[PDB]
């Protein structure tokens, strides 16, 4: 007897309908194409291997109780030029009481811990109290010039020319001596005696190469004493005020000159201090100044300024007791190419209140991990080219972009049964 | 229009009871339906749904790390730039989706065609004009081994024509 | 090479004469060719253009209201930005047409075997390989009634075997 | 007999055949997917119940001519803070011989018929005849605070404190006294006696809240007299002339010194009056002025500043016969967030010359309907992601995209012919 | 499963050996393959691998100048936005890669179906159900004559049914 | 007895599997979709008749050793209005001694190989003899009006009216006579005699149409001369140096006057000039001016500004042996719309050392051809929508985009074998 047979597709229970072009398709189950990734808080690098970082004394691996004292990894800390009480604008300017370091170093990315040992705190007093904006706008030199290098370097000594006329300074708010940058000099010059100077002529030549390091442009500040008045400077100097610099050709780069200048001071009898910040490329420059005051710069960075890069900058603050400033912050947020990496609790550190944060070590974990993308909102190294929500303006690596996950496409899953022509959907 | 038994194209809802794939089989001009589970072309069928899915987790892949490698240092906005390019790539997604299903659908049907020949190929009276994936056969010349040899792929007693 | 009559595949310019679907008939070596209308089988077709419509109605009012709602302040001018995107959503518009007009043919065409089907299962005489869309029947066998019937559908007198 | 039948599929007279993808298809007639949408000449606004206006005369409920006269109908007048003669401007300043009234409400879309009432026409001459900058400068502020505002409010008082020294002023060309708003007080100071006069202090109080309505930010108008010279002011006074706003930490924030500043004056004997726009922050002010003159403000506008959102400004003019000024314009097209409605046609009104004017109600007539997308080119209720031509800069709501009608997409219609492989189409 | 010669939605690797389209016959259970080329058949074919390629031609053509006419005067940079337009435009011509092979791919398959259809044509006897483009004939009753015309196009002496 | 007949496929040798949807495809050999275009250097125009060029010596169709002489074909030149020895300058001034000529044509491309013949070298010394800045400023101007206008003339005489108390001036190093353009004129005037003068004052009417050329903007110089002091203007005139520019209502556009404006010079008792560079609208203007010196401007350039349109500007400088400056190359780059061509090798002459050089000519051929795209990269006259790399900012036509060919899609080609569904290859 003949029997028909056919092979037959029923769905059951629960099923959904996906839709396309050429038959459509019904699923069991379903579920999403992409899951949406998230940035990490914190600080982390791309390719774990092109990074250099510049540290203090919570990044010194030679430090005593290191783990504790530590915001970082030993693994993250390997990457560091670091030294205990450094500090850029130490070795920059360096103040008599002070440590002193050759920072330097090359890379792609430049992780910088600056800032906290030349703080309120730290009391230099060499003719100026408040350093805050000096730093500030040194920092942000820095940063800019840095986001804009491969290798940069520390110069702590240049070529230069003294006339004998002039013999080298001291004061007694600056300790025992001066500073290691502008260095001062003087010559016997007293108006009541009327036993008056000759100005001063000095010429210092700045290095295209320090050792390795290739130098393109200086970072080198300016500085100058400001007097309240005539009749102050008057008392130790027949003239007038002034400290000038000048370049190889004749053409004046920066200083004050009061010859031409109003006075613009508010010290009273005692001058105080202006440095600006100038960038300078290599060559033989000089300075005049008046018979009474030499200061002749002897200090500067070197950056070879061949290719862009990202910079990470950490509040580097003080812990309980210890005023600090928000000069890093306020220089970060000024430049670009950097991300600041800040708190949001008080620093307590583990060691003693000044290192080895708790916070601070969860959100520098991250340079330990190799990131595919890092941004001012974080870090991510999980793949997915999606995001919850936009990432903050600078921003590096493979980046994902925003979507809602409800537009998100969905894949069947489970039992799959096709669709083909209009006959196919009984009901 | 075919009665209680239907061809391969069609699929059936059936929400409480049986589903997936069957074998719905009742006599010509006579006797009851008979429904019985299909569980080995399934992975047949189900391999070669590994085989579409592994097409599927390749153009996944390859809709994964598109984007350039950026290197932006500027603090300006590009916001109502990434919004327009997220509602075209939304777009994208849309039709690849239903292409992909189509594809997908497609590619499934065609090996149910596989089964259909292999069924054909193993007995010589299983060739018949019936209905979509749908035969007809005698049973006063194949019995149950041969039977369940040709479709049920037991391997039993196959047909004696003489 | 099939003769005057040919397959359902097929379509013919017809341009000042009969169009549409409908039913060529002739004799295997013998009488002329007869062309009539379809109209009774039309009644499916025309139903299924009806849910292929649906579809395009809806595809259509997905493509509705894509773009965010703005709330723009700035006076500067975006005409740049508006170009490159209607050059891009244009495109897109391109592709989803071409893709459309082929999915509902595909799909009107599984409308046609879906007559065959029926017509086929209405008489077992009416089973034979001949042509895609075209069967071959004996007039000894069943008359106009049955005809009428099997294809024209308007159930009259099914066709008696003995 | 063995007889041949065959289904065939023949197409005959008009037929188009539309290509695609896995087959082609014929079809008998063809028309477009989306139809080109127009933006619809007047004002009208989103969402229907978020938005608030602010009137005059012709948007006012409570006129006895209303339909007439007016250039709105009843359901959108029903939205308005109106009131016939009204002026956020004679609010603000209060001059004598005029309204005063309090305009205040909340929304996310602020609709102003703002101007005409005080045109050059209205006269005031509180030592100032020509009012267009200053009503200019004020619209243009007033525009500017709302659109990004969710809630304002006109301040008619505040806290104050005046020394008794000085008693209230009068002047002859401000009518028979003087401004609700800056408050003149003067005491006796006479030269040809040497009867000389005290320097004023008096302090003033701006509040953070004006019942329910939140004050984040108000906008206040700093006035003061300019004198043609030392001897025309020392005529009266036997100092100089000097009005001064100072903070609550005690720094200036506007007026005019002619102790230190030169006196500007062309106007003689009698000085002419400047008023500068402020915005001002809640909090204890203190002010400062010459013996003969103080002027201290008494109004302001609160703002709560929480939102942006649209604005739109209707051209605020007489009807002929009355002097009119383009500051409304001006101000709008100055500031960004706001649209700009204007004349075509001379203003002609029902009522009397200058209320009911034909075109305007045409163009206000939108204000009733709920548009899906509002722009300075017109509005659109109606749907179609698609549009003729790109609409003029700011726009709010679900924008049309600019498309050529020729390159839309064509859907067929009529009779449809599927084509197939190969075979499928003979000749 | 089918045995040495199998369908023509098949396509078999034979590095080292003959390729293209070849007619793959062999007695049923008894004598051994027997392989040569299909050039007669190849004719259609290749006539409408041209029409396809004049399809491949057309489109491309329509993707060349979609550009509109610049005027850019300023001598800013639009590098960033110019990259964002091709990582698009470069995206949809992957898309637009894959679809054309596959419409391709399938109008040059519906050709093959042609010859099926002529080759059944040709003689009566040559329709019967076999595996997806196989027939099966007999040499009782026609001879290398009516063979060499029913499917090698040389139209020698055709078979006779008496 | 029954023997089975397949139609088999069989894929061989070198083959490709192209992925698509709805099957797959093979194919023996492959090639690409598109070719990548290139950019071709030198100069070329769209349209190949929309275009007109401004010409020189090495442009001019009636030099006797054209053919040699020329850097540009004979089908190229005819669309110059050239004239050997010219240039645009030398007919703006006017200098005694030099060519004068009328250039002037419209199209929507303008090409200039102006500039040679006012280079150092050339020695006009009318009180000046570095014209660099002018020629730059001048140029800038030119190139600046013309990517704005459609038509463009020289306007060389002009409407004007001199008071008879002056008469014609003459100057020593400017040959035998002055200027046709700043006309010089004086009156008798002696200080030490008393015989002072009146101050001049002169008319002049700029004309909205120059024949058929329309003149909506003028390019006009304002010239001065620059004394270095009081007593040397007082060896020559009772009062002090002005020249002044006024408009038709009375306000001041241009000039130099020592009543107010203090003595800047540094040549001594003879003075040196200075012509500033005017965009002047047509109407009647005045000039004021010291007794001793008048200098009304005669000449001008007409633009009629219609449309905006491309502008190439060629690097006209000398052979060896001639100074050359390079003011053209400054003021097309400090000027939108204008593409440069310059020289990457030596000026060699076939002709004489300054006509007929290699380079030029193997740059200026594409001029007799129809680019389909011109940029400051090159041009092409070649379809493809592709090109290696981006071309430089200012580019007219139909733009090819940046593509790398390893990503450009491969087309099938030689035999093709399609892939069915899953059944379709065995292994
Ligand atoms: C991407 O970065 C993430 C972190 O952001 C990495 O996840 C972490 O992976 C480490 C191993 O590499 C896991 O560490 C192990 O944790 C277990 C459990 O606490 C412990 O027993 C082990 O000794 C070790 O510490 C860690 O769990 C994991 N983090 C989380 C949240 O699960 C990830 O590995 C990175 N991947 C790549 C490829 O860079
Ligand atoms: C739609 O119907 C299909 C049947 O064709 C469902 O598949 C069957 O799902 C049940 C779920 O409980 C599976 O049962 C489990 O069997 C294992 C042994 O394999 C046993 O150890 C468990 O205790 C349980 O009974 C069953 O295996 C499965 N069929 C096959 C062939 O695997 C399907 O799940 C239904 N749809 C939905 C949404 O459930
Ligand atoms: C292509 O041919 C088809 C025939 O299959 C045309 O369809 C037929 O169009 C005529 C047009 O007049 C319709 O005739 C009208 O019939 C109604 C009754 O339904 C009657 O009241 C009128 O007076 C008239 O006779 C006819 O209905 C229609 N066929 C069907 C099945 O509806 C088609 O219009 C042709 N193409 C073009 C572009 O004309
Ligand atoms: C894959 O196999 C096919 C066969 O189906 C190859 O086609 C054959 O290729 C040879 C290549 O030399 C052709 O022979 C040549 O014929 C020309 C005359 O047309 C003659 O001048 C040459 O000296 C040579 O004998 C042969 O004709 C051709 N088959 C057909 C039908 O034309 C195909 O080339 C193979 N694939 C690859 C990548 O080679
Ligand atoms: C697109 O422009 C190119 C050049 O950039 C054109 O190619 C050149 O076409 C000319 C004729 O118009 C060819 O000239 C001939 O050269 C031969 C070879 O020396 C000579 O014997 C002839 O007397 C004549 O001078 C020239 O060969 C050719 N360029 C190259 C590199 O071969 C091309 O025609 C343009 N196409 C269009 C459609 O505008
Ligand atoms: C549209 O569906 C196609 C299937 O109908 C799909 O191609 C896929 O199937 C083919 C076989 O016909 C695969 O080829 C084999 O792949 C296996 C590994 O999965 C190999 O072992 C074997 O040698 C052979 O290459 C294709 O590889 C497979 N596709 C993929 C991506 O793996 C099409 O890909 C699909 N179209 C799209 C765009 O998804
Ligand atoms: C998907 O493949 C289609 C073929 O299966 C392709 O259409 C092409 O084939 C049709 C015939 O079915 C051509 O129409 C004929 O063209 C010839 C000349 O080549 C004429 O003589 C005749 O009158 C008729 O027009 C199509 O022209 C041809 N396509 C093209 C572009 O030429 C589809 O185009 C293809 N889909 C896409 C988007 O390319």
């Amino acid at each position: 007897e003949k029997i028909k047979i056919c092979l037959q597709k029923q769905v059951n229970s629960s099923f959904s309908l996906h839709n396309g072009f050429g038959g459509n398709l019904y699923a069991t189950e379903e579920k999403r194409m992409f899951e949406l990734v998230k940035p990490k808080a914190g600080a982390s690098v791309l390719n774990q291997s092109t990074w250099i970082g510049f540290g203090d004394s919570r990044t010194d691996k030679s430090n005593s109780a290191f783990p504790r004292s530590a915001d970082v990894s030993a693994k993250t800390a390997d990457k560091f030029r670091f030294l205990s009480g450094g500090s850029l604008m130490l070795s920059m300017f360096g103040p008599p009481g002070k440590v002193d370091y050759l920072y330097q170093g090359c890379g792609k990315h430049k992780v910088f811990y600056e800032g906290v040992n030349w703080s309120p705190h730290a009391a230099i007093n060499c003719y100026r109290k408040n350093w805050t904006d000096i730093k500030l706008n040194f920092q942000k030199n820095i940063y800019e010039l840095a986001s804009q290098s491969h290798c940069m370097s520390l110069v702590n000594a240049l070529d230069k020319t003294i006339p004998l006329q002039v013999t080298a300074g001291t004061a007694g708010n600056c300790n025992n001596s001066f500073l290691k940058n502008p260095a001062l000099y003087t010559q016997e010059v007293k108006p009541s005696e009327n036993k008056c100077g000759k100005e001063n002529l000095a010429f210092f030549t700045l290095p295209t190469q320090f050792g390795t390091y290739e130098c393109k442009l200086h970072l080198v500040a300016s500085c100058y004493f400001i007097y309240d008045s005539k009749e102050v400077y008057n008392k130790r100097g027949c003239d007038n005020y002034f400290q000038v610099i000048y370049d190889s050709f004749g053409k004046v780069v920066g200083g004050l000159d009061n010859r031409v200048s109003p006075y613009t001071g508010n010290s009273g009898d005692t001058p105080t201090m202006q440095c600006d910040m100038l960038q300078l490329k290599p060559g033989r420059y000089s300075v005049r100044s008046s018979p009474r005051f030499l200061l002749m710069p002897e200090r500067s960075y070197c950056f070879d300024m061949k290719e862009k890069g990202p910079v990470t900058a950490v509040q580097s603050i003080w812990g309980k007791g210890r005023e600090s400033d928000y000069a890093v912050d306020q220089a970060c947020l000024s430049t670009p190419g950097c991300m600041l990496i800040q708190k949001q609790k008080p620093y307590i550190g583990e060691a003693d209140d000044h290192h080895g944060d708790q916070e601070m070590r969860e959100l520098l974990s991250g340079l330990d991990y190799e990131a595919r993308c890092i941004s001012q909102s974080g870090w991510v190294n999980e793949t997915s080219p999606f995001t919850e929500k936009y990432l903050l303006p600078p921003k590096f690596g493979r980046c994902p972009l925003a979507a809602k996950e409800e537009s998100i496409p969905k894949i069947p899953d489970g039992l799959l049964i096709p669709t083909s022509g209009t006959d196919t959907t009984v009901t | 229009i075919d009665d209680l038994i239907i061809g391969v194209l069609f699929v059936a809802i059936v929400e409480t009871g049986i589903g997936g794939y069957l074998l719905g089989s009742r006599k010509e001009s006579g006797g009851g339906v008979t429904k019985e589970s299909a569980e080995k072309g399934f992975e047949k069928i189900g391999n070669d749904i590994q085989i579409l899915k592994s097409s599927i987790n390749i153009a996944i892949e390859k809709l994964n790390d598109r984007i350039s490698h950026d290197e932006q240092a500027i603090r300006d906005l590009t916001l109502e730039i990434e919004n327009a390019r997220s509602e075209a790539l939304l777009g994208e997604l849309g039709i690849i989706r239903a292409l992909l299903v189509g594809n997908i659908s497609i590619g499934l049907q065609e090996s149910l065609w596989e089964l259909a020949s292999e069924i054909t190929n193993r007995a010589g009276d299983l060739a018949v004009e019936v209905s979509p994936g749908c035969w007809i056969i005698d049973n006063n010349i194949c019995d149950q081994s041969c039977q369940n040899f040709i479709f049920k792929f037991n391997e039993t007693a196959p047909v004696p024509t003489i």
